């Protein structure tokens, strides 16, 4: 149900087992988890300029 | 059977802050 577009990455975030995505200081989503393997991967924002 | 043992006692603590959970799983 989550939306959006982005890089996706590996990351090294450790969530607790009942973390689903975190967010930052400004309150955007940076980081999920896969619902089939509950590995942790970063959000990136696409290039732009 | 009516086996009442306890007691209201109205008695408190004045040093706990314990009362904390996660509001949300972010």
């Amino acid at each position: 149900g989550l939306t959006g577009t982005g890089v996706l990455t590996k990351s090294n975030k450790k969530f607790l087992p009942f973390q689903q995505f975190g967010r930052d200081i400004v309150d955007t989503t940076d980081a999920v988890r896969d619902p089939q393997t509950l590995e942790i991967l970063d959000i990136t924002p696409c290039s732009f300029g | 059977q009516c086996v009442n043992l306890i007691t209201t006692t109205q008695s408190y603590t004045n040093s706990f802050t314990r009362g904390v959970y996660y509001p949300d799983k972010v």
